[PDB]
């Protein structure tokens, strides 16, 4: 009714972006090795 | 002259020698001209 109601619904367009659709993935980091050594003479244990 | 020492790694090596602890000396039971020089019903060894 004139001078009444007049309800406004607005659709603001904030932004348009070109998003990414990820495929495969994996993880990685920084690694360092540690070694334990044992020296045995021949015919000792499995020194064959 | 120390206490227990815990280690992060076990790096150990063995070197051979000719000290008495490196030799396994044995003898037979019932062996002629040896200790326990009597008839045996079983073939067994003896420490020396
Ligand atoms: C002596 O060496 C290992 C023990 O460290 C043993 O397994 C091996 O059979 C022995 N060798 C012989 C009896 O010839």
């Amino acid at each position: 009714v004139k001078e009444d109601q007049t309800k406004f619904l607005k659709i603001k367009t904030v932004s348009s972006e070109l998003s990414c659709r990820e495929g495969q993935s994996y993880w990685t980091g920084s690694f360092s090795p540690k070694c334990l050594s044992s020296r045995r003479c021949h015919l000792v244990g499995e020194c064959h | 002259n120390s206490k227990k020492v815990y280690l992060d790694k076990l790096d150990l090596k063995t070197e051979e020698n000719l000290l008495p602890d490196s030799f396994v000396c044995f003898e037979h039971k019932g062996q002629y001209k040896g200790t326990m020089d009597s008839g045996q019903t079983k073939r067994e060894l003896k420490s020396f």
